[PDB]
RNA sequence: AAGCUCGUAUCAGUUUUAUGAGGUAAAGCGAAUGAUUAGAGGUUCCGGGGUCGAAAUGACCUUGACCUAUUCUCAAACUUUAAAUAUGUAAGAAGUCCUUGUUACUUAAUUGAACGUGGACAUUUGAAUGAAGAGCUUUUAGUGGGCCAUUUUUGGUAAGC
RNA sequence: GAGAACAGAAAUCUCCAGUAGAACAAAAGGGUAAAAGCCCCCUUGAUUUUGAUUUUCAGUGUGAAUACAAACCAUGAAAGU
RNA sequence: GGUUGCGGCCAUAUCUACCAGAAAGCACCGUUUCCCGUCCGAUCAACUGUAGUUAAGCUGGUAAGAGCCUGACCGAGUAGUGUAGUGGGUGACCAUACGCGAAACUCAGGUGCUGCAAUCU
RNA sequence: GCGGAUUUAGCUCAGUUGGGAGAGCGCCAGACUGAAGAUCUGGAGGUCCUGUGUUCGAUCCACAGAAUUCGCACCA
RNA sequence: CGCGGGGUGGAGCAGCCCGGUAGCUCGUCGGGCUCAUAACCCGAAGGUCGUCGGUUCAAAUCCGGCCCCCGCAACCA
RNA sequence: AUGUUU
């Protein structure tokens, strides 16, 4: 009994944090532009701090955002390779959800020793009809509390969903 | 040797000795800030002005 | 040595507390302010004694701390450690300054006499009004003479007139004895800590009926 | 409840709010002051502002004054008009701004007795010029384009709706490089393409493109077009006539206001919750706390 | 060394009216000042433009020029044993109009049509401000008011 | 000192009325910042340790480190608030009101701005008190080591410092 | 604060809370939130002429600053700056 | 009286938690050829007003609500302070006389008002 | 008391630009020797003089001290 | 300000004095000889010539600015 | 050419 409460992908991040800017840096955004289908967007490190030889502004991290059926596909192909089984600790208080894959080349293309082996960060923001009122720049307002999300909420839509299941508290 | 530094002693009895007064107020006060456009157009009015109250007396 | 205290005895500079402009503050010779039973509730202890400074003045925290073991050791000698909280209710925040003058012969080859005379951190005073508590102890009304006695110790190690006043207070709340009696039978009083809480008719309905089940 | 909900008694303190239009996230006040604040050697001279605003289903086309009371009206003019001017489709697009647009320089031009003189660009061809000043006459009436918080984009609609406004007639200043058409890697605008904007010759071409292609997106957009026998050929005469029927009558026929104000003040009376009274409050604080008469 | 700058000894004169900080409001801008008009200073600390100096805050004067965002002032300044005329450029946030004569026009008004009704009625005008006069007699009744007695109080110490 | 122009008179180390400005005294810290005393309840996912736990914080003992509601005491270089004294301005004819002339300024526009012509209003011409009058000018002496008293106050233990 | 492989207590990604508890070259104070802060785009008003004004003040100088005028520009859709 | 565009004062307007909202309006909402901008039509741009919804925004009500605002023979004429004495007191300081006069606290009330224009069961 | 300096593994010291705690002599272990010394390899060794704050972190950017010392301390 | 000279492997120098092109010694490392060490013998590693720009069919070199070191000489706000 | 002790 809920009109439009229906939650629903907003987007997801695919996520490669390389520990360094050389080369390892451009095939994993090639990685990630390839299932993506969109030219990713370069992570600069802001510190300099230790135990990464990282630099401000050296471009360590690479991410991609992917909205609609490419999203809920790239979404699903990587929820293959959890077995569509996630922990309930990888759900947030405030409706999202992620988890990690490593040997990304099990889907899609093969090895391809040009490429390389990079692990892959997918991050899902999940929100109902009328997400706009916090982002539209004339009358931003803040969306009720029954329509926010919530992480019962999150895990029950991604058990309905998917046909998957969530792990120990 | 050191000797006093400042005192505002005694100097409001000087200044009250001759008074403080009023600076004088005149009707007419002087346009020297006045805004030079205004001044400009000003001059232009007041001659036309002149003339017209010169002309009109008949 | 330490400079007598009739040097610091009275309010003649501005409050100097220790901060950001002083950063070379010594350690206030009192750092324990309350004892005895101080986990005591308040219905344990309803009398109420103070110690009240009658001078506009300022208390050493040697003088401070004197006083405070003096009276502590007393009471705790003749009633029991357990039978009074005293609080000590002045802290020493301001520093008092020292210009340090070398005593020796021929001192004046080589000091600047009152050249740059600003002075460095001596120790610390709290600054006292006339009225202003010192001590308070709270106990039973059966310990009122060992308390009263005491304070009356606790006095000769201060400078000034001081003054043991019984308060109609009961305890350390700010509420007269018959005053706290009735809202204990009303119930308007829960116990928190070595302190109370009071109900007030004020604020979320649910709260005040969680708290205080005086309904 | 939450440990950042439900903020601390000293920040609720020492909070300020903004102000009320900043807090509605409608009124930019940074803007509002350049735009509002007058020369001071002039001591009466009302800025007007051509504020354009656009809602769902609207366009909001207005004149206004300041004043310290409040924002005061000169003229009006709104998208739900153009039906009487046989635009009843797309009371949103590029087309509708530029006709509200013309409507309200033509009113306002009405209304301050200036509609003969300055008659703007009749024959409008999408090129860009101002309305010039007469010799030996009054000057043009001179606004200001508001578009409040909408965004500086080449091609919007708040843009046509300047368009229109300055072929109307008013001398709204104003550069070429926002109107569609405009080239970003030259600096010279393109009038056949704005003169399509004008018309509708965007809304035409993606009519016959969705006819010559699916036809399922065609049916559902668009409907109102095929309900009423309108095809996109007929867009660009649509917007001319349209165009001169506005400059043949822009007086602002009003609605007939059935249902008097004070029966619909009455109406929406009874769907209004009345604040309870303090000893109605006091009742239920009552009624709350004897509900305790044990523990419940 | 001493330190006499253009802004010394302003740091809670040119504060900004805790949570009245932000944006000047815009009646402050729609205000209009004629040459003549009596404006009173006190300059807002947000505007750092055409800020009249600490001396001048909470000082009125007369505008003498009206410029685009500002006005001239007409300051007389107290200099030794007399007053220099001093001309001060402020932006309007500074400025505001002063009351200092809005009750002296009205009462201009109030008199001058007084004075009409007065050569229409009769002879009685009394135009000019009274200070506060001495009670005249008056009777105080006991009905329901008969006085009660009061005492000095005994000490007593209640801490 | 010399005076000069006037003297229906002008103004004032003062009050009153009206209207501003200030951030000191006081006050405040269950209000921001910085200090500061104590207990209480939640945080074992509190940082955890002891001890088991075959081991996990899992069961406790519990040192904390936070959060919550309280609590004692403070600030020249802290502050929501905020005096008293002191302080700016105004209390009219150089005013008010009505009509309309100039402009190259300004306005969409005789629109506004400033300066005007003409007309009306003297018993209190618009608070009190006072006024060996007011205003103005020139030119010159000496002085340019100060000190004391009440009150506010800085350094200093203090000083006839 | 809550979440994601390596990745922990600091890397990158996401959301929520967040009156400024940040930042604005430097000392401190004031000021600033669709900004004065961060990022981006375009630029040279850090230009020309000579006056007026505020502080310091003798109402001198110097420094600094304010508001105009007469030009030429920059920027923006524009008001403006 | 509701709603919208622009507003004035800028919390009596804010914040937290629930509830309600007829009509219209606003809004969410649907699409990517065009102008335009993004890693992503999420934002921004354009198009449709059609496919749907009041779920959210928004508005209003509720709460011995937080905050905020107002008032008080509430505290308190208290603190402080101008003026006075060959007043008291070794002093610290204090009292008195003629005046001015808080803040905290406590209690009580309140929770946007309003301008222009348009529109609405 | 003033004006200065330095403080780092047991010893001498290098750091230092918002690098990163390191090198010799010591010690240990293993080599070599019949066995020593001498050499030759490898390793450990500091919570950077103490405490508090500002930085993303910190000997190093960065406050109050503590220790060790050098120069001056004069005219009667 | 002026005139000059110098900067080259970790260190000290040549090659520069007109482009045919980076070398000598010490030092480091590996091996060899010796019972072992030094000398000795054979290898390897080490600057691309103080920083940039300029002219050259292909400049450390020739030219022009600039950084550091030294000598001499000069000095009205 | 040199190679220290027992
Ligand atoms: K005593
Ligand atoms: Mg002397
Ligand atoms: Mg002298
Ligand atoms: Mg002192
Ligand atoms: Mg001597
Ligand atoms: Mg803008
Ligand atoms: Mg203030
Ligand atoms: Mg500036
Ligand atoms: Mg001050
Ligand atoms: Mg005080
Ligand atoms: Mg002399
Ligand atoms: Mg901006
Ligand atoms: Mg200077
Ligand atoms: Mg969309
Ligand atoms: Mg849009
Ligand atoms: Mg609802
Ligand atoms: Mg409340
Ligand atoms: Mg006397
Ligand atoms: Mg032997």
């Amino acid at each position: 009994q809920n009109p439009m409460r229906d939650l629903k992908i907003e987007k997801l991040v695919l996520n490669i944090s390389v520990g360094e800017s050389g080369d390892r840096l451009t095939r994993a955004s090639k990685v990630l532009e390839q299932l993506s289908g969109q030219t990713p967007v370069q992570s600069k490190a802001r510190y300099t701090v230790r135990t990464f030889g990282i630099r401000r502004n050296e471009k360590i991290a690479v991410h991609v955002t992917v909205r609609g059926p490419k999203a809920e596909e790239i979404l699903e192909r990587g929820l293959k390779v959890k077995e569509y089984q996630l922990r309930d600790r990888n759900f947030s208080a405030t409706g999202n959800f992620g988890f990690g894959i490593d040997e990304h080349i099990d889907l899609g293309i093969k090895y391809d020793p040009s490429i390389g082996i990079f692990g892959m960060d997918f991050y899902v923001v999940m929100n109902r009809p009328g997400a706009r009122v916090t982002r539209r720049k004339r009358c931003k307002g803040t969306v009720g509390n029954s329509h926010k999300t919530t992480k019962e909420d999150t895990v029950s839509w991604f058990k309905q969903k998917y046909d998957a299941d969530v792990l120990d508290k | 040797a050191k000797s006093k530094n400042h005192t505002a002693h005694n100097q409001t009895r000087k200044a009250h000795r001759n008074g403080i007064k009023k600076p004088k107020t005149y009707k007419y006060p002087s346009l020297k800030g006045v805004d030079p456009k205004f001044r400009r157009n000003h001059k232009h009015a007041l001659h036309g002005t002149a003339k017209a109250l010169a002309a009109a007396k008949k | 040595a330490r400079r007598p205290a009739r040097c610091y005895r009275y309010q003649k500079n501005k409050p100097y507390p220790k901060s950001r402009y002083n950063r070379a503050v010594p350690d206030s010779k009192i750092r324990i302010y309350d004892l005895g039973k101080k986990k005591a509730t308040v219905d344990e202890f309803p009398l109420c004694v103070h110690l009240v400074s009658n001078e506009l003045e300022q208390l050493s925290s040697e003088a401070l701390e004197a006083a405070r073991i003096c009276a502590n050791k007393y009471m705790t000698t003749v009633s029991g450690r357990d039978a009074f909280h005293l609080r000590v209710r002045v802290h020493p925040f301001h520093v008092l300054r020292i210009n340090k003058m070398l005593s020796c012969a021929g001192a004046d080859r080589l000091q600047q006499g009152m050249r740059g005379a600003w002075g460095k951190p001596h120790g610390l005073a709290a600054r006292v009004d006339i009225g202003q508590i010192i001590f308070s102890v709270r106990t039973k009304d059966s310990n009122k003479d060992v308390v009263v006695e005491g304070l009356r110790r606790a006095r000769y190690k201060f400078p000034g007139q001081q003054k043991i006043i019984l308060s109609k207070k009961w305890g350390f709340t700010n509420l007269d004895r018959p005053e706290y009696l009735k809202k204990r039978e009303a119930g308007e009083v829960k116990d928190d800590g070595a302190f109370v809480k009071f109900l007030s008719k004020k604020g979320s309905l649910e709260n005040n009926i969680r708290e205080f089940p005086e309904y | 409840a939450f440990q950042k909900d439900a903020k601390s008694s000293a920040y609720s303190s020492r909070f300020q709010t903004p102000f009320r239009r900043r807090r509605e996230g409608k009124t930019d006040y940074y803007q509002r002051k350049r735009l509002v604040t007058q020369h001071k050697a002039k001591y009466n001279t009302p800025k007007y502002r051509l504020v354009v605003r656009f809602t769902n289903k609207d366009i909001i086309c207005q004149i206004i004054s300041s004043t310290i009371t409040g924002d005061v009206v000169l003229a009006a003019a709104y998208s739900h008009e153009l039906p009487r001017y046989g635009i009843t489709h797309g009371l949103t697009n590029w087309a509708a701004a530029y006709a509200t647009g013309l409507l309200i320089a033509r009113r306002t031009l009405q209304k301050l007795g200036l509609d003969e003189t300055y008659k703007g660009v009749e024959e409008v061809e999408g090129e860009y010029e101002l309305t010039e000043a007469v010799e030996d006459g009054p000057r043009p009436f001179k606004v200001f384009l508001d578009i409040g918080l909408q965004r500086t984009t080449t091609g919007a609609r708040v843009f046509g709706a300047l368009k229109g406004a300055s072929d109307g007639g008013l001398y709204v200043p104003h550069s070429e490089n926002r109107f569609p058409g405009w080239d970003f890697e030259t600096e010279e605008i393109d009038p056949e393409l704005l003169r399509s904007y004008i018309f509708g010759g965007h809304v035409s071409q993606y009519m016959e493109e969705l006819a010559d292609d699916d036809e399922e997106r065609f049916s559902e957009l668009f409907k109102g077009y095929l309900a009423d026998d309108i095809d996109a050929d007929s867009l660009e005469d649509i917007y001319t006539s349209a165009h001169e029927a506005i400059r043949a009558d822009p007086a602002f026929k009003p609605t007939e206001k059935k249902f008097t104000k004070e029966q619909y003040a009455a109406e929406s009376k009874k769907y209004r919750q009345t604040k309870l009274s303090k000893e109605e409050r006091a009742a239920r604080v009552a009624a709350k706390i004897a509900a305790l008469a044990g523990q419940q | 060394g001493k330190s006499h700058g253009y802004r010394s000894r302003t740091r809670y004169m040119f504060q900004r009216d805790f949570r009245k900080h932000g944006a000047v409001h815009l009646s402050t801008y729609l205000k209009v000042y004629k040459v003549g008009d009596i404006v009173d200073i006190k300059a807002n600390g947000s505007i750092q433009k055409g800020m009249p100096h600490k001396f001048y805050q909470g000082k009125t004067g007369v505008v003498y020029n009206v410029t685009k965002s500002s006005v001239g002032v007409i300051i007389n300044k107290m200099v030794g044993n007399r007053y220099l005329e001093k001309r001060l450029n402020l932006r309007v946030e500074h400025i505001k109009h002063s009351k200092c004569r809005q009750e002296f026009l009205e009462r201009v008004k109030a008199n001058a049509a007084k004075r009409a009704e007065a050569k229409a009625q009769g002879v009685a005008v009394q135009l000019k401000r009274q200070p506060a006069q001495p009670r005249e007699s008056r009777i105080v009744s006991t009905e329901g008011n008969v006085p009660q007695t009061l005492a000095p109080v005994p000490y007593e110490t209640f801490i």
